[PDB]
């Protein structure tokens, strides 16, 4: 048998954990997508430029 | 930097074609004054020579 105390206490702290990492995983988020626009704007720019 | 300096290339086409037709029409007045002047040298030459037959 296993108490539930004991599973519901390690996954409240893994919970808390995962939201922590929730924020760290949104900022990483945030970055990529500012990565994706910065290069699309560089492509449509240079062909403005070129043209 | 390329975007401003495609800007910038923009507007030096522009003054660079400026000062070509200045420098067009500035070449033209010294080109017609030394062929006008090269052509007046030959045919005084042959207003001489016209002359020289006549006589």
């Amino acid at each position: 048998g296993i108490n539930p105390t004991l599973f519901i206490a390690q996954l409240i702290n893994f919970l808390l954990l995962i939201f922590i990492l929730r924020a760290l995983l949104y900022r990483p988020v945030m970055n990529l997508l500012n990565e994706r626009t910065r290069r699309i704007e560089e492509s449509v720019r240079d062909a403005e430029k070129v043209r | 930097e390329q975007l401003a300096n495609a800007r910038r290339d923009y507007e030096a086409e522009i003054a660079r074609a400026r000062q070509e037709a200045a420098k067009i029409v500035a070449q033209a007045q010294e080109r017609a004054k030394q062929q006008e002047a090269e052509i007046i040298a030959q045919a005084r030459r042959e207003a001489e020579r016209l002359k020289e037959e006549a006589r």
